[PDB]
C-alpha cells in the first residue's frame, strides 16, 4: 500500500494545422506566353482540378483549427482577486504587460520555432487563439467541468481538488489535511516545466516538410526535360512556332508531371494532419473539459486535469497527474469471520502490521478499525480459501449501559 | 545576379555600368463575395494579397483590399470568411465587412466560499 | 470530369478514334493513337488516385460512426462531449442515404442558486466530511445536498464520516450533528 504521493505535470505536443498555399497553375506551367497558354489549352481540365484540390486543402485547414479551438461560446474571465487555495496559475494566465494577451509559456513557445506560389493568411490570427485558450483556462479554474455541459457553476478551487481526488478512489480528507503540500508540489512542477522548455520536433517536422516540398517544386523549373533550354523566353525567340511547338510540349509535360506529384503529396500530408487534428480535438474535449478515466490517455498516472496552451500551428497540453511514491509491504487476508460470519471489506482492503488488523483504502495508507459499517456479512468462513480469525468492534454494546 | 530560385534578380546596364534590381509585378488572385442570387445581386470583389495602389469604396485588409463593401466598427458572428480575422455579411442594404467576434463575454462570480 | 476528359486532342488531329482509323493508315496513325493513349492513361491514373484517397477518408469516418454506435447506443457513455453536449442518457440510431443519424438524449441543468459552502463541519472537536454531497447553507441553518440537483437534507452521522480534529482544515465552521440515537434511548 503506498504511503505518500507526488503530483507531476506532463506536457504533450500535437500539430493542428499546416500552411495554406495556392499555386497559380497557368503561371507556373507557362509563365506569361500566349502561345504556351494556347498550346496547353488542348489537354483538358487538369489545371482546374489541381486548383480545386489545393483550395479544398486550404479550407480544411481552417476547419481543423476551428474544430480544435472553438469549443466554448462564452469568453469567461478570471476575477482580479487570486485566491485559489494556494495554487499559483500566474505562469499560464495572461499578463497585461505583454502587448498580446499571451502567457509566460505561450510566448516562450513562439520563440522556439514570380513563379505563382502564394500563401494565404489563416482565418484565425494568433490573438483569437490566445483568447480562446485564456477563456478555456478561466472556465476550467473557476467552474470545474460544469462549464462543458451548461452554464458555469462557480466553486472554490480546493473543493474542486477534493472532488477530483474523490473521482479516483482517494477520500476527500487526504487533500484537506495536506493542502499546502500539494500546492507546493504543483508550483514546483509548473516552474520546472518552463525551466525545461527554455523539444518541439513534431511542430517543426511539418514546417520542414512543407518547405522542402515547396523548394523542390521551385527547383523543378530549371530542367530541360529533353528540350534545348529551360526558359521559355529562349524558345519563343531563335525559333518560329512550327518547330518550337515540340519543345514547348516537352516542357509542358514535365511541368504537369511535377505539379501532379506535388499536389498528391500535399493531399496525403493534409489527410495525416487532419487525423492529428481530430486526435487533438478529442484530447481537448475530454482531458480538459472533464476528468478522464481512460488509462494513459491524458498523461501517465491517474488524471486530475489539463491546461491548454497554444503554439505555432499546434496545441500544447499540461496534464496534471497523481503518482504514489513510497511503498510498504503488508500481510493481507481475503476476509475475516468473527462468530462464524465472514466479513468482507465494504470498499477497502484488509491489512495487518503484525499484531493487529486494520482496514484501509488502496491508494493511500489510512488505517482504520474494523467495524460493522466497513464490512458486510455473507455466509460462514468455511468456503473462502483465505480466512483469518479476528473480532469486530460492533459499536453498540458499550452504549447500552 | 542570381538567387536561390536560379532566376536573375540583378543586371548591370551595358551602357551606364549601373546595376539594376528586378522584382515581379503583383498578380494575386480575384475572389467574389456574394450573399446568394436569391436575396440580392450586389457583390464585393476581393483582390487577394495586393496593395491596391496597383489595381485600377476601398478597404485595405491583410488578405488584400476589398472593394464594394463598407467597414463598420461593430463585431458580429462570422457569416462568411475573408481572412486574418475579418468576415463579411449582408446584415445592413449593402455588403459590410467587420471583425469577427468570438462570443458573448461574462465573468464568473467566483469567491472562496460560494457555490452554485 | 473523367467523362469530359474524352474530348481533348492531347496533341492529335482529332479527339475521336473513328476519325483516326479512317483518313489514315496505321504507319502514321500510330503516333496520334499513342498520344491519345498516354493522355487517357494519365486521366485514369489521376481519377483512381483521388478515389483511393476519398475511400480512405470515408473508411475513417465509418470507423468513427461504428464506435459511436457501439458505445453511445448499446451502453451509457461517460466520455465528455462524445455522445452530445451535456450528460449522456441514451441514443437512438436512424438510417440515411449512405449514412447514419444519431439522436442523443442528454441532461442539462437549468436554474442556479448562489450558496455559501464550507469544506467541513466539526461538532465536538471531530471534523465531519460529506459522504457523497456538498455542504450548503441558506443563511441561518446548514444542509447537505447532492451536487447536480438541489435536495437539502439534514446533517447526520450517516451522511458524514469523521477524521481528525478541526485544527488543520483551512475552511471550517461550527455546527451540530443530529446523531439520531439519543432520542430513542428513552
Ligand atoms: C511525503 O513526501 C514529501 C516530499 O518530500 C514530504 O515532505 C517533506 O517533509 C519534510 C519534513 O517536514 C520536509 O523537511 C521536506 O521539506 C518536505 N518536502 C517537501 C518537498 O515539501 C512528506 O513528509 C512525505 N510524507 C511523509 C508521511 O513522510
Ligand atoms: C500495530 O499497530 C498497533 C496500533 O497502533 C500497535 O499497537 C500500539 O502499539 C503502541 C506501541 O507500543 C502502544 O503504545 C499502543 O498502546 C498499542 N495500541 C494497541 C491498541 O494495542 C502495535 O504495536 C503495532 N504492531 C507492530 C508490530 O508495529
Ligand atoms: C478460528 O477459531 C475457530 C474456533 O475457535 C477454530 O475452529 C476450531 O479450530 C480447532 C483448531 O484445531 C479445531 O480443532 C476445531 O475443530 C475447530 N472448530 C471448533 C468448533 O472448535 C478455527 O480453526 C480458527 N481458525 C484458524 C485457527 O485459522
Ligand atoms: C433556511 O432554511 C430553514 C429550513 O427550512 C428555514 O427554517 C424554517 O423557516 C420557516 C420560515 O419561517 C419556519 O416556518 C420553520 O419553522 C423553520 N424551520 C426551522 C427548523 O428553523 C430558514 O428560515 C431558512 N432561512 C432563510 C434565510 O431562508
Ligand atoms: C467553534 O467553537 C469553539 C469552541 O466554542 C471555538 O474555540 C474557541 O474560540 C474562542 C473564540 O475567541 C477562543 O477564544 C478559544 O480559545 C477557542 N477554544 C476554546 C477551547 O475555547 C472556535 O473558535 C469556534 N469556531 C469558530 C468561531 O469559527
Ligand atoms: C506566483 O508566481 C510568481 C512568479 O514567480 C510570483 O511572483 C508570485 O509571488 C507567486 N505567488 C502569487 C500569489 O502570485
Ligand atoms: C517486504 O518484505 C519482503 C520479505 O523479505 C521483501 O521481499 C519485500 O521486498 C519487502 N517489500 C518492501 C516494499 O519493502
Ligand atoms: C500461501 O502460500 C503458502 C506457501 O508458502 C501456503 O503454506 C499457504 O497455505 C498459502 N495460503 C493461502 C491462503 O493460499
Ligand atoms: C557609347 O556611347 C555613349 C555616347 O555616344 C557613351 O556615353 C558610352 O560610354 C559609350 N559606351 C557604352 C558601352 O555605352
Ligand atoms: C429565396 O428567398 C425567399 C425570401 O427570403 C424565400 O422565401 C425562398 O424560400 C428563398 N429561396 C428560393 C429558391 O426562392
Ligand atoms: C501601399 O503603398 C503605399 C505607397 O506609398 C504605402 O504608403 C502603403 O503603406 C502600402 N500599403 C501596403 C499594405 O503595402
Ligand atoms: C469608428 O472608430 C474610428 C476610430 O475609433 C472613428 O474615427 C470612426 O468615426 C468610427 N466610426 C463609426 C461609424 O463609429
Ligand atoms: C449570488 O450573489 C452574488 C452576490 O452579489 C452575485 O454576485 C452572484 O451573481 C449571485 N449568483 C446567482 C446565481 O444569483
Ligand atoms: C475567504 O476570503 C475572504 C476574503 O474576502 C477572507 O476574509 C477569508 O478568510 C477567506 N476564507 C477562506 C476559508 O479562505
Amino acid at each position: 500500500i503506498p504511503i505518500n504521493f507526488t503530483i507531476s505535470v506532463t506536457t504533450e505536443i500535437l500539430p493542428v494545422s499546416m500552411t495554406k498555399t495556392s499555386v497559380d497553375c497557368t503561371m507556373y506551367i507557362c509563365g506569361d506566353s500566349t502561345e504556351c497558354s494556347n498550346l496547353l489549352l488542348q489537354y483538358g481540365s487538369f489545371c482546374t482540378q489541381l486548383n480545386r484540390a489545393l483550395t479544398g486543402i486550404a479550407v480544411e485547414q481552417d476547419k481543423n483549427t476551428q474544430e480544435v479551438f472553438a469549443q466554448v461560446k462564452q469568453i469567461y474571465k478570471t476575477p482580479p482577486i487570486k485566491d485559489f487555495g494556494g495554487f499559483n496559475f500566474s505562469q499560464i494566465l495572461p499578463d497585461p504587460s505583454k502587448p498580446s494577451k499571451r502567457s509566460f509559456i505561450e510566448d516562450l513557445l513562439f520563440n522556439k520555432v514570380f513563379n505563382g506560389l502564394t500563401v494565404l493568411p489563416p482565418l484565425l490570427t494568433d490573438e483569437m487563439i490566445a483568447q480562446y485558450t485564456s477563456a478555456l483556462l478561466a472556465g476550467t479554474i473557476t467552474s470545474g467541468w460544469t462549464f462543458g455541459a451548461g452554464a458555469a457553476l462557480q466553486i472554490p478551487f480546493a473543493m474542486q481538488m477534493a472532488y477530483r481526488f474523490n473521482g479516483i478512489g482517494v477520500t476527500q480528507n487526504v487533500l484537506y489535511e495536506n493542502q499546502k503540500l500539494i500546492a507546493n508540489q504543483f508550483n514546483s512542477a509548473i516552474g520546472k516545466i518552463q525551466d525545461s522548455l527554455s523539444a518541439l520536433g513534431k511542430l517543426q517536422d511539418v514546417v520542414n516538410q512543407n518547405a522542402q516540398a515547396l523548394n523542390t517544386l521551385v527547383k523543378q523549373l530549371s530542367s530541360n526535360f529533353g528540350a534545348i533550354s529551360s526558359v521559355l523566353n529562349d524558345i519563343l525567340a531563335r525559333l518560329d512556332p512550327p518547330e518550337a511547338e515540340v519543345q514547348i510540349d516537352r516542357l509542358i509535360t514535365g511541368r504537369l508531371q511535377s505539379l501532379q506529384t506535388y499536389v498528391t503529396q500535399q493531399l496525403i500530408r493534409a489527410a495525416e494532419i487532419r487525423a492529428s487534428a481530430n486526435l487533438a480535438a478529442t484530447k481537448m474535449s475530454e482531458c480538459v473539459l472533464g476528468q478522464s478515466k481512460r488509462v494513459d490517455f491524458c498523461g501517465k498516472g491517474y488524471h486530475l486535469m489539463s491546461f491548454p496552451q497554444s503554439a505555432p500551428h499546434g496545441v500544447v497540453f499540461l496534464h496534471v497527474t497523481y503518482v504514489p511514491a513510497q511503498e510498504k509491504n503488508f500481510t493481507t487476508a481475503p476476509a475475516i469471520c468473527h462468530d462464524g460470519k465472514a466479513h468482507f471489506p465494504r470498499e477497502g482492503v484488509f491489512v495487518s502490521n503484525g499484531t493487529h488488523w486494520f482496514v484501509t483504502q488502496r491508494n493511500f495508507y489510512e488505517p482504520q478499525i474494523i467495524t460493522t459499517h466497513n464490512t458486510f456479512v455473507s455466509g460462514n468462513c468455511d468456503v473462502v480459501i483465505g480466512i483469518v480469525n479476528n473480532t469486530v468492534y460492533d459499536p453498540l454494546q458499550p452504549e447500552l449501559d | 545576379g542570381r538567387d536561390i530560385d536560379d532566376t536573375t534578380d540583378a543586371v548591370r546596364d551595358p551602357q551606364t555600368l549601373e546595376i539594376l534590381d528586378i522584382t515581379p509585378c503583383s498578380f494575386g488572385g480575384v475572389s467574389v463575395i456574394t450573399p446568394g442570387t436569391n436575396t440580392s445581386n450586389q457583390v464585393a470583389v476581393l483582390y487577394q494579397g495586393v496593395n491596391c495602389t496597383e489595381v485600377p469604396n476601398v478597404f485595405q485588409t491583410r488578405a488584400g483590399c476589398l472593394i464594394g463593401a463598407e467597414h463598420v466598427n461593430n463585431s458580429y458572428e462570422c457569416d462568411i470568411p475573408i481572412g486574418a480575422g475579418i468576415c463579411a455579411s449582408y446584415q445592413t442594404q449593402s455588403i459590410i465587412a467587420y471583425t469577427m467576434s468570438l462570443g458573448a463575454e461574462n465573468s464568473v462570480a467566483y469567491s472562496n466560499n460560494s457555490i452554485a
